[PDB]
């Protein structure tokens, strides 16, 4: 109830819960754009969870993998769910 | 002319803000790809 | 996926012959063995390069966008 | 990921010198030169040349590990003949020889038709 | 007219069969290795990608571009980027080409190495020029575009050598042989009944005298005369590989002489 999650570049604010992984490669919509090269634990996706203000939920590039974003996809599942699938190559 | 998204069927350089769920113009395909990147990538020819 | 440019083992440029090759076959109705030799592909390393190639880029193209 | 840069095979790094000459201890009038950024091309070639000099008592080379583009060359000479000089001679010879070869080949090439 | 001497059997834009005599197996061998890996050549070593709607990935395309042979006769005067004082590259240590291709027709648009466009000042020296030995003149097929697919690229070619990457290879494949008859005995043939009947014969045999039934083994004979044939990818003239190759190996040994000097 009145509690959702968002896809935007998180920025501390009372919680601070974030990790080493850079967020600089993140666009304001929390998704890297295809052409961009990634590595280490760079943040592929940025996500938020205002638990009963801003605890960082977000997927970092798996520690020992390093390629280039190939394509990003933004859809929805039955329950108007904002769906995301990032493909690194 | 700047965009942020693209449909996988009509390839219309869409892009919209919040409260627009997911859709294209006439192409109600709820998919959308994230265009490309402007900073261009450099490649090792090796 | 496209004719390798250059044969793995020695590097004889083998990227400029796909088409020539596929032509010496179709219209000139030659056996693969004779076609190859005429494209100047004498060593088997170079031969296996063209003979064995599968031009998938052709079915890759067939998808609309 | 744990692979060195290809250019490390031929380009000398920092503080490295093409040659390092340490005096051999086991035998007298013997030396061990260390060639950096050089493989068998130069290695096996010079041991060959060095072995025409009847004042060269011992001459061989080895690349202790294929990961490192480098090799050692040991040279023993008769008393009164500096091994360094032994190396200088072989090198000259290796050149004069390639001098003639480059010349003769171009010549021959100029008589060819096609 | 001195030590190493040559006898050429065949010659052309791509091949040169010759006989090297009055040379140690060593030199014959090094000279060979040098050709295969230590002769400067120009090759695309950097690729910037503007647009790629092709069905191939960027690094895939890029790998092929680096593979496309390019003129390299005047490389001996182009510089190694790593030695040029510029910030990155310039007309003094590179050659920039551009490849723009767009799927126009609906008949499948082919992209060739002849669509490469040199945009830097070649400063009047013959270098950087997609090499082409095709019948229809399309030096290597780079990629294929469908209906309306794009491909915008800028390539920077640099002076390189095989050792760094096989692409800087201008030698294709060398034919080597010596002692066509096993006179020297550097090999113990594997037979099943008759070695001499099971193992074919080399055309080099024809150029040397058989062994004669009852002659004792010539323990003093060494390896003289080598029957080679140097192929050439084009980037450099056949006759050139041999020469420059001899040059390089020559300069190498030279550097050791200088080294002992500075020492
Ligand atoms: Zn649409
Ligand atoms: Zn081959
Ligand atoms: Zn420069």
């Amino acid at each position: 109830m009145s509690i959702t999650e968002t896809f935007e570049k998180p920025q501390r604010t009372n919680t601070l819960r974030m990790k080493h992984g850079t967020y600089d490669k993140l666009d304001d919509d929390g998704l890297i754009a295809p052409g961009v090269r990634v590595s280490g634990e760079d943040v592929i996706i940025g996500k938020t969870t205002p638990i009963s203000s801003k605890r960082d939920a977000s997927t970092p590039l798996r520690s020992t993998e390093n390629g280039i974003v190939d394509q990003v996809l933004v859809t929805t599942n039955q329950d108007g769910l904002k769906f995301v699938k990032v493909r690194v190559r | 002319a700047t965009l942020k998204y693209i449909c996988a069927e009509c390839s219309s350089k869409l892009s919209l803000s919040r409260t627009d769920a997911v859709r294209c113009k006439d192409c109600g395909h709820r998919i959308l790809l994230k265009a490309r990147t402007k900073r261009l990538v450099q490649f090792e020819a090796r | 996926m496209i004719v390798p440019v250059r044969c793995f083992s020695c590097g004889k440029v083998v990227g400029d012959k796909w088409e020539s090759y596929l032509n010496l076959l179709q219209e000139d109705e030659l056996d693969e063995g004779t076609a190859l030799s005429r494209l100047g592909l004498k060593r088997y390393c170079c031969r296996r390069m063209i003979l064995t190639h599968v031009d998938l880029i052709e079915k890759f193209l067939r998808y609309n966008p | 990921m744990n692979a060195p840069d290809r250019f490390e095979l031929f380009l000398l790094g920092e503080g490295e010198s093409k040659l390092k000459i340490d005096p051999d201890t086991k035998a007298p009038n013997a030396v061990v030169i260390t060639f950096e950024k050089e493989d068998h091309t130069l290695g096996n070639l010079i041991r060959a040349e060095l072995l025409n000099d009847r004042k060269v008592l011992f001459a061989a080379y080895k690349v202790e590990h294929p990961f490192f583009a480098r090799f050692k060359l040991r040279i023993q000479t008769t008393e009164g003949y500096d091994p360094k000089d032994a190396l200088k001679n072989a090198c000259n010879s290796i050149i004069n020889k390639l001098g003639a070869l480059k010349t003769n080949f171009e010549t021959e090439w100029n008589l060819q038709t096609l | 007219e001195e030590g190493p001497q040559v006898k050429i059997r065949e010659a052309s834009k791509d091949n040169v069969d010759f006989i090297l005599s009055n040379v140690d197996l060593a030199m014959a061998n090094s000279l060979r290795r040098v050709m295969i890996a230590e002769i400067p050549t120009l090759a695309i070593d950097s690729v910037e990608v503007e647009t790629n709607t092709t069905v191939l990935a960027d690094e895939f395309i890029a790998h092929r571009l680096g593979l496309i042979p390019l003129q390299s006769m005047d490389i001996e005067q182009l510089e190694y980027s790593r030695d040029c004082f510029c910030e990155d590259h310039c007309d003094k240590c590179s050659v920039v080409l551009t490849l723009q291709a767009f799927g126009e027709s609906e008949s499948t648009t082919n992209v060739y190495s002849k669509d490469l466009v040199i945009v830097s000042n070649l400063m009047g020296r013959n270098i950087g020029h997609p090499i082409i030995q095709d019948k229809e003149g399309n030096g290597v097929l780079i990629c294929k575009l469908r209906k309306g697919q794009e491909l915008k690229l800028t390539c920077v070619a640099k002076k390189g050598i095989a050792k760094e990457h096989a692409k800087w290879g201008p030698a294709a494949a060398i034919e080597f042989e010596y002692d066509p008859w096993n006179k020297l005995k550097h090999t113990d043939y594997w037979y099943e009944q008759d070695s001499a009947k099971e193992w074919p014969q080399s055309k080099n045999c024809e150029y040397e005298d058989p062994p004669n039934e009852g002659d004792p083994f010539d323990y003093k004979a060494q390896a003289d005369t080598f029957y080679m044939n140097v192929e050439s990818v084009g980037s450099i003239p056949v006759d050139q590989v041999v020469v420059r190759g001899i040059d390089t190996l020559q300069k190498k040994v030279a550097s050791i002489l200088l080294a002992l000097t500075q020492m």
